[PDB]
């Protein structure tokens, strides 16, 4: 629940 | 009483020849957005420099026809490592507006208040580590130089529905404070409103913030006591049909149609 937080915004292609 | 316009212009039509990726950013975000009845040119919303673009509407006005349409118009323009889209679109009426190559890589079609804030959340997490250092010039921030990648489309239909189903945080609060910077981030905002909501969305952080800073507002049809002005020209309209109010002025337009899905 860390990597959790982020699992979405660091999947996005940016 | 003479009528100019066509009652239904296609989007291939109004932009048969688009430049394609190749093109430099200014000549791709150069966006083809209605027919001018003053002289049967192309209005355009200039997407480099101005980044956003609002739709207020009666019901069935092509609120959501003319954001399909316009769309397709930036795609033809951009490549996916130039500009990516994510929806908001509960009634499910935009789901085959954008190719599959165009959609954000995650987070792209959002149908409800909880994927919405959930994909929203994590859009302003990404485009907040764009935001300029503060010691770059007006040169260095216009070059766009220190971040690189795609563009954003959040592309944003019924905007009064999303609001009416807000249970929470109200819609988009995780980007109003990146909405000042959109345009050196590569934000832009399309968005529709139904019109007996439209006036008072200019007021709210998220339509209202693109509004009150300039953004080129489309009135379809609509009643003139849904949006009480002076200035601009708000009565009924057959679909498509609009007056454009941007910072350069003021002028009735026949805006793209394309087939639904
Ligand atoms: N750009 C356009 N030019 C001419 N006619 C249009 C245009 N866009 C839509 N129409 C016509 O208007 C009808 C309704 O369009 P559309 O559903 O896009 O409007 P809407 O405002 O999104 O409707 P709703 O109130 O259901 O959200 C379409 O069936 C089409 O025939
Ligand atoms: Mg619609």
């Amino acid at each position: 629940d860390e990597e959790q937080q982020q699992a979405l915004s660091s999947q996005m292609g940016f | 009483p003479v009528r100019v316009l066509p009652e239904r212009i296609h989007l291939h039509e109004l932009d048969p020849n688009p430049p394609g990726p190749e093109s430099d950013y200014r000549t791709r975000w150069e966006i083809p957005i209605g027919l001018r009845e003053t002289d049967l040119t192309p209005a355009h919303c200039h997407m480099h420099t101005n980044p956003h673009l609002l739709i207020f509407g009666a019901a069935k006005s092509g609120k959501t026809t003319i954001a399909h349409a316009i769309a397709r118009a930036i795609c033809a323009r951009n490549s996916p490592q130039q500009v990516r889209f994510m929806l908001a679109d509960y009634r499910s009426g935009l789901l085959d507006a954008v190719p599959d190559t165009h959609l954000l890589g995650a987070g792209a079609i959002n149908r409800n208040s909880a994927s919405l804030d959930e994909a929203v959340q994590a859009l302003a997490v990404n485009l907040k580590k764009r935001l300029p250092p503060t010691d770059l010039t007006t040169a260095q921030l216009r070059s766009r130089s220190w971040w690189s990648g795609f563009d954003v489309v959040l592309l944003v239909d019924d905007w009064h529905m999303i609001v009416g189903a807000a249970g929470g945080m109200p819609p988009m609060a995780p980007l109003a404070p990146l909405l000042p910077a959109a345009a050196d981030i590569g934000l832009h905002i399309i968005v529709t409103c139904q019109m007996s909501q439209a006036y008072k969305a200019t007021m709210d952080k998220f339509v209202g913030a693109a509004f009150g800073s300039g953004a080129p507002t489309m009135f379809l049809s609509g009643e003139k006591q849904e949006f009480p002005s002076s200035e601009f020209k708000v009565k009924r309209r057959p679909p498509g049909q609009a007056f454009l109010v941007s910072p350069d002025g003021k002028e009735v337009i026949q805006a793209p149609y394309i087939e639904p899905p």
